């Protein structure tokens, strides 16, 4: 119920109602029917301030959704820089695979995010990761004939 | 004459919000549909069904999340609902790398494939052109 | 000991248009069907049966929306919706 | 000045799914048949169309179920399948 | 939120009742389907339509009453219904001689082409195969 | 007239007694429902030749047409009921009539194979070069549909 009100401030970026509801205790780790935390609902909706004191807060930064999804497959496939560099700064499994074959390498590969990229290797990303096609990164990076992020993945 | 409500949910709810599609598919963007996906999570959620939304699926993407949601355990819950927001065709839906069948997409959902929704009512909702036809109406003189 | 239930059964499928048709989206304001819908749910989602509700919204589609468009082609164009129905029982969101 | 669309106020019952086989008994006449005259007797001018082919669809579900010696034919089930384009409730009132 | 009832008529309701098929087409006949005819006629007439019933129909035959039918004066009624008890396909139904488009038949009640009808409900009950595929069911 | 429903009613389920009760009474015999069918229309479609005949004596136009332009002879022509098809021609019913779908008595008995009807329908004169709306006449139907012996005739 105080963890309803926190996925919900999370969801909407109430930044305010967030820090109110951290005050009177409300669970950090509360999740929803799809298994969601309010790190998941920030992390995805590009709310950084709240992913910040989320994370400063003890929130599970590999916490898992109904899919395996963690908050940095989230981030890192709608493209939030900032949030993602939040995310690895507190031990987010870099190399995670959700239920779908995702990595979050291969989610930023896709969507030809070139800075996410280099954070990921830089934190130990594998280059090797294969998406349910055996495709790997480099692999996916030609299809979409983005040839500078070829070139990051070398 | 009506189905059980009596479970301890409404249900799951999970649409698909298609906004931005592949250079290859020659789709344009579809503007306003971040509207629709905003007011049905409302509208949805104010019925009782825990909302999920899932924004630009490719087809493998949209068969995925349909087929694990039939994996689900809906012992508990009294109903399922789907809603598809994208481009179409005939019979057919658009990801945002091409087409996919919209009977493929349901078909997890059929009583022998998932259980837990046996006797439930299982409903989609599904925004997208059939085809290229349009309507001209007419005058009630 | 025996009932089976047809694998078919207890689907409902909510179309915003009839087959081999066009569907009418607004830029800024998103698409008539689910501009309906919504408006409906709001004010009967918890009153009324299922068909009830999508016949509402058939009606309010095909009375209050018609298209504009500087394309002949496109301009003044209409839309009904299409609701197909494998349901068994009455259906009530409530609870 | 309001234009109809001219696709409107129409609704298809069909006594089956798209792509499947539609049941018939050779002394008693099809399933489906059988079910709505039974409903349309009892509650036809009582209930509104979507009530009584919602309940044709339910004791089609229910309450048939095919018999063959052939084993492929056996033991088969029916659903129907309304399509609605009505704008309107329909009780057959007049 | 109902449709006006208030007509002198409730309306007509014409029936395709297709048992005996051409040897051509390899089609069976539909034994029960005089039954089928005779209950619904009696339902439909207790409602208040105002039935007529053709048997055995070649396609050029359904598609000739479902025009002509259409070209009737509906002004005074409330709605008008048609089915349709035959052989079908996916799409089509059969008449004695081969198959037709469904589509093809409702056509003529379109609100642009038959203006009597206009915002009133036409109903089509279809009595037909639809495709080949059975449901084997499933148990609870 | 509520009498002139009871006697299309009656007249369609084959109510002898109560065709009769129903004439007797004042009942309209040239009575038409919705579809411009009369109580003639109708028992000569169903077989029921004595309340064919009764109504028939009652002055009943034969040659009334319906909503497609089928007079009685037609329909008892296409269901092969011999019987009521003479007691149509021999009140006057018009042989030759073309109802609004290209169908002429004789070639809808052509097409059934109803050899008896057929004989009739040429003694009263039938046209045998009458065209149905693919332009057979009641030969061509008979050929197609194999019907070797009426063919001969």
């Amino acid at each position: 119920d105080l963890g309803k009100k926190l996925l919900e401030a999370a969801r909407a970026g109430q930044d305010d109602e967030v820090r109110i509801l951290m005050a009177n205790g409300a669970d950090v780790n509360a999740d929803d029917a799809w298994g969601q935390t309010p790190l998941h609902l920030a992390a995805q909706n590009g709310h950084l301030e709240i992913v910040e004191v989320l994370l400063k807060h003890d929130a599970d930064v590999n916490a898992t959704d109904w899919v395996g999804m963690t908050p940095l497959h989230l981030a890192a496939d709608d493209g939030h820089l900032e949030i993602v560099e939040a995310l690895l700064k507190y031990g987010a499994d870099v190399n995670a695979y959700d239920q779908l074959g995702n990595t979050p390498l291969n989610l930023a590969a896709t969507d030809g995010h070139l800075e996410i990229v280099e954070v990921l290797l830089k934190y130990g990303a594998d280059v090797n990761a294969q998406d349910k096609f055996g495709k790997t990164a480099f692999d996916i990076s030609i299809d979409n004939g983005n040839e500078d992020l070829a070139e990051i993945l070398q | 004459y009506q189905y059980n409500m009596n479970f301890e949910k409404l249900g799951k709810c999970i649409i698909i919000n298609n906004k931005n599609f592949d250079k290859v598919t020659g789709m344009g963007v579809r503007n306003g549909t971040d509207k629709d996906a905003e007011a049905l999570f409302k509208c949805f959620r104010s019925l009782g069904f825990d909302v999920i939304v899932y924004n630009d699926c490719s087809c493998a993407k949209m068969q995925d999340l349909l087929k694990k949601a039939s994996e689900e355990d809906h012992t508990n819950a009294a109903c399922f609902a789907c809603i598809l927001l994208s481009h179409g065709e005939e019979n057919v839906i658009y990801g945002k790398d091409g087409v996919t069948p919209i009977k493929d997409l349901t078909a997890h959902f059929r009583g022998d494939r998932c259980k837990t929704l046996l006797e439930k009512p299982k409903l989609f909702f599904i925004q997208a052109c059939r085809g290229t036809e349009l309507d001209d109406g007419i005058q009630a003189d | 000991p025996r009932y089976k239930i047809p694998v078919e059964a207890d689907f409902l499928f909510a179309y915003s248009t009839v087959p081999g048709y066009y569907s009418w989206r607004s830029p800024g304001r998103g698409s008539w069907f689910v501009q309906a819908l919504c408006s409906i749910l709001e004010e009967h989602g918890k009153d009324l049966e299922i068909m009830q509700i999508l016949t509402r919204v058939n009606d309010r589609v095909a009375r209050h929306f018609e298209s504009q468009s500087d394309d002949p082609h496109f301009h003044e164009k209409k839309q009904i919706p299409c609701v197909v129905s494998m349901l068994t029982k009455e259906l009530y969101f409530s609870q």
